[PDB]
């Protein structure tokens, strides 16, 4: 019922900069806040285990503060191994420690615009009577794209899923893959099919069509 | 007129103050020399700031005498009441300086706890005592500002030409009353602050410096300010010229009773000393959770409470007393255990098992802690 | 139907930082996040500014010599430095109507000439 | 050193029955408690229950009371946790970690040690081969874009490699995504210049394990 939220949903910074988190609870607890890194597929770690103790084992780049209720994780010096997702927990009792919705920091890089691929259907598909039609982002920054099916100039809900990789160990960027399920009778009931792309990098939304 | 009410407060003001100086601050000196006997760290270097203080003042205790036998007298001797005047000068710098420093510690000892290891050190105030007396003292060896020969020839000490100019009123009194009132307010300000969010006797430590500084030191300064905006850069006016140097006579017959003020900030160091809204509304919720408690049915409102009570306590526990809050947390833990299973009774008993224990343990802090904090 | 207006710009030497702004009266400067444009060769991305807590992005070419500021919520600045000559844009300003940075853009500007030495 | 090892999750079908078991080595579960926190794929971590070995103390979160219950045996040193009546909301990676006991520093410290995971995936569905379906490149289209595309294929020890690993530079394999039909989708493409197709054949090696299919697709232009 203690409820902890961390404003930052998703920050980016470079490697060197000061990197804030900021957590809010529901009502008060003194100092029951522990800020844990996860590393993707790992455990969490405990980094500031108090409102500001500092827990011996990780370096002293990560610093905590309490503002009555308001507790922040500072990262004052950012390295490449401190980028992992970043959690706020409260601990005032065995039975009500609630954590937060975590904090993803990436790399800050240069925007880049996604170039979109649209891929039709295989033959393989259509005798197996399913269809799936893929619209790619490849290496773009940030993460926030939106891709929307567009047929006959219509918009589509539902029936397409969007996987998201993470950045790249090379150039730090993103790629999308949103594929469109849709019976065969279905996908033969028309024509032509599109996929548009806005990004915060794109001028104008980007449309990538084909004709069946 | 303003000649014979000079005579009338003179005769009568000075008899009194030395007698009053030269007991209580002489009394202040044994006291505090028998508590430098203690010796820790941070219970010395105030007591050192004390005995400054009550020398500086002792200083002019011992002038009273010598400027009242050399004012009685139509100026048969006048090389000595430029001594007289320079003792009153270093008695009054040396007192603000000591005072600010004093209030310095303070904020310095409240706002940041971890430093006041490492600053406030007996070796450390006796350094800058003696760095004080130094700098007070040279700064009053240019008195001799006035035509070579001759010298002033009074002891209310006007003086003439440069001694008004921008070249010695700023350097002096900015660097001797303003900054010090300044810096003293900003201290004391904050260390009020301070002490009543997490609510003393320091407030009334910090509150009794400060008024003393205010009382004893501001009438004479901006007597000091009045007098140079006034004989420089305003018209006589002859009323306000009167009345301005009534005022200034005043404050200089009335800032000697520095010696005798400075009792209200020892008496209360004193009983600081002897005796070694946070606070409040976490001890107003231990009880409001703990009453509510009783009046509850439903086991979501007790943890509820339990919750809040468990919140409250750990936030006090950072303010014997440490065992205290331990047991009374555990207790708090054995309740909201029980009523995690279930239990509502069995929760109320828990309840009153905390109560008494807060009586008994608890009691003892939020009463002490409403008589230092 | 949001008013947007964009104030600055001129010629300045090959080096000479200047500074451009941009003012929409329609609705709220801190709910959305803005970006910065630039073309003539057609547009291509310069910076997005966003709300107060996350940081504002800059482009490749731009990166560095350009800086943007979120100031007092009212609306996004350009500070430049170490202009180089191939920067001669009619740089206009937009607005992202998506509250998660999706980059819809569905309101735009009109721009100012900026020329280099 | 301390650690907890975590042990038993795997496929359950819903409504059915898991025990998973932490092991404490470094210290003792009674002067520790053992928490139970879960992680759901892609989402934030959920406390899920707690066991108290000295003073007996269990509690359970809210969405999860009622079904699960926890139990520690001090003899071996280890923390069940006990699934039942089991939902597809419950699949998630679990963390077993330790907490101290009131009063002290070891309580401040509220995780310090935590687990490893344990992946349980709970859905009513059986494991069958993925079929991949190449996805070629844009005939009209100095880049080109490549792929091949996996779908239905119910565990997730699945590899793609193309040209068996040979070709990595601008390879983009996606995280699995959940169909509505209780399978996953998996898309892995790779972008290599043009050059009129660049003449170079591209085989997709995607690797199935758990269904033991090795299936290469070889993608051309259309
Ligand atoms: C450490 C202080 O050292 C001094 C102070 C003063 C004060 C003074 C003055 O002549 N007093 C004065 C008068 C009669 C005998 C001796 C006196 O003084 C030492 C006047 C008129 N005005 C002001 C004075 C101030 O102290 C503050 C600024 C205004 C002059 C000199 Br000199 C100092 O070396």
């Amino acid at each position: 019922d203690i409820q902890m939220t961390q404003s930052p949903s998703s920050l980016s910074a470079s490697v060197g900069d000061r990197v804030t988190i900021t957590c809010r609870a529901s009502q008060s607890v003194s100092s029951a806040v522990a800020w844990y890194q996860q590393k993707p597929g790992k455990a969490p770690k405990l980094l500031i285990y108090s409102a500001s103790s500092l827990y011996s084992g990780v370096p002293s780049r990560f610093s905590g503060s309490r503002s009555g209720t308001d507790f922040t994780l500072t990262i004052s010096s950012l390295q490449p191994e401190d980028f992992a997702t970043y959690y706020c927990q409260q601990y005032l009792y065995y039975s009500l420690v609630t954590f937060g919705q975590g904090t993803k920091v990436e790399i800050k890089r240069t925007v880049a615009a996604p170039s979109v691929f649209i891929f039709p259907p295989s033959d393989s598909q259509l005798k197996s009577g399913t269809a799936s039609v893929v619209c790619l982002l490849n290496n773009f920054y940030p993460r926030e794209a939106k891709v929307q099916w567009k047929v006959d100039n219509a918009l589509q809900s539902g029936n397409s899923q969007e996987s998201v990789t993470e950045q790249d160990s090379k150039d730090s960027t993103y790629s999308l893959s949103s594929t469109l399920t849709l019976s065969k009778a279905d996908y033969e009931k028309h024509k032509v099919y599109a996929c548009e792309v806005t990004h915060q990098g794109l001028s104008s939304p980007v449309t990538k069509s084909f004709n069946r | 007129g303003v000649n014979e009410l000079m005579k009338t407060l003179q005769f009568a003001v000075h008899i009194p103050t030395f007698v009053l100086g030269l007991l209580l601050n002489l009394l202040a000196i044994h006291v505090f020399s028998t508590f430098l006997k203690n010796r820790w760290p941070d219970y010395a270097a105030t007591s050192i700031y004390m005995i400054n203080l009550a020398v500086f003042d002792l200083l002019l205790v011992l002038s009273l005498p010598f400027k009242m036998v050399l004012s009685q007298v139509q100026s048969p001797f006048p090389s000595l009441c430029t001594l007289v005047e320079c003792l009153y000068f270093v008695s009054m710098y040396g007192s603000v300086w000591t005072i600010c420093f004093i209030s310095m510690d303070r904020f310095l000892a409240i706002r940041y706890p971890l430093l006041v290891s490492h600053l406030r050190s007996p070796r450390k105030a006796f350094g800058i005592c003696c760095t004080i007396w130094v700098l007070v003292w040279t700064g009053s060896i240019p008195i001799y500002s006035f035509h070579g020969k001759v010298e002033k020839y009074m002891c209310f000490h006007n003086m003439s030409d440069d001694t008004w100019s921008a070249k010695v009123f700023f350097p002096l009194e900015v660097f001797g009353f303003l900054l010090p009132m300044g810096i003293m307010g900003f201290c004391c300000s904050r260390s009020i602050h301070i002490l009543l969010g997490r609510r003393k006797a320091c407030i009334y430590t910090i509150a009794a410096s400060l008024a003393v500084f205010v009382v004893s030191f501001l009438p004479v300064h901006l007597g000091f300010f009045l007098q140079f905006l006034v004989r420089n850069s305003f018209i006589v006016e002859c009323r306000a010229k009167q009345s301005i140097s009534f005022f200034l006579q005043l404050s200089m017959c009335f800032s000697n009773v520095n010696c005798c003020l400075d009792v209200f900030i020892y008496y209360f160091v004193i009983k600081e000393f002897r005796m070694n809204a946070d606070l409040e509304d976490n001890w107003e919720t231990l009880n409001d959770n703990l009453k509510v408690i009783e009046k509850a049915d439903n086991a979501a409102q007790v943890k509820d409470a339990l919750t809040k009570m468990r919140a409250a306590a750990l936030d006090a526990q950072k303010a014997d007393f440490r065992h205290g809050f331990d047991i009374l947390v555990g207790q708090i833990d054995d309740a909201l255990k029980l009523a995690n299973e279930g239990k509502v009774k069995e929760a109320q008993a828990a309840a009153e098992q905390l109560k008494t224990t807060r009586n008994a343990y608890i009691q003892k802090y939020l009463e002490r802690a409403r008589s230092t904090l | 139907q949001v008013q947007l207006q964009e104030s600055g710009g001129g010629l300045v030497q090959p080096g000479g930082s200047l500074r451009l702004s941009c003012a929409a009266s329609g609705r709220t400067i801190s709910r959305y996040a803005m970006s910065w444009f630039r073309q003539a060769k057609e547009r291509e991305f310069v910076a997005v500014a966003r709300r107060s807590g996350d940081g504002a992005f800059y482009a490749d070419s731009v990166q560095g010599r350009f800086t943007v500021s979120r100031d007092d919520a009212k609306t996004v600045y350009l500070q430049m430095n170490s202009l180089k000559p191939e920067d001669t844009a009619v740089y206009y300003c937009a607005i992202d109507s998506d509250t998660f940075y999706s980059g819809s853009y569905d309101y735009w500007g009109q721009g100012t000439q900026v020329t280099v030495s | 050193e301390v650690q907890l090892v975590e042990s038993g999750g795997g496929l359950v079908q819903p409504g059915g029955s898991l025990r998973l078991s932490c092991a404490a080595s470094g210290f003792n579960v009674r002067s520790f408690s053992i928490h139970w926190v879960r992680q759901a794929p892609g989402k934030g971590l959920e406390w899920v229950a707690y066991i108290s070995s000295s003073s007996g103390s269990t509690s359970y979160a809210d969405s999860v009371k009622g079904r699960f219950t926890i139990s520690a045996d001090t003899s071996k040193n280890t923390a069940y946790l006990q699934m039942n009546s089991l939902r597809a909301e419950d699949t998630a990676v679990y963390y077993c970690a330790r907490w101290g006991y009131w009063p002290g520093e070891p309580w401040w410290k509220a995780f310090d040690y935590w687990g490893q995971g344990t992946l349980v995936t709970v859905s009513s569905a059986s494991t069958k081969g993925p079929s991949v379906f190449p996805l070629a490149p844009s005939s009209k289209s100095g880049t080109a874009a490549l792929g091949c595309l996996v779908k239905d294929y119910f565990p997730e020890p699945v590899t793609v490699s193309w040209n068996s690993g040979a070709l990595t530079s601008g390879v983009h394999t996606f995280p699995a995504v959940l169909q509505s039909s209780g399978l996953y989708s998996l898309s892995s493409v790779v972008t290599v210049p043009s050059s009129s197709l660049g003449t170079q054949t591209y085989i997709c090696n995607v690797n199935h394990k758990p269904s033991n299919t090795k299936v290469d697709k070889k993608v051309e232009p259309k």
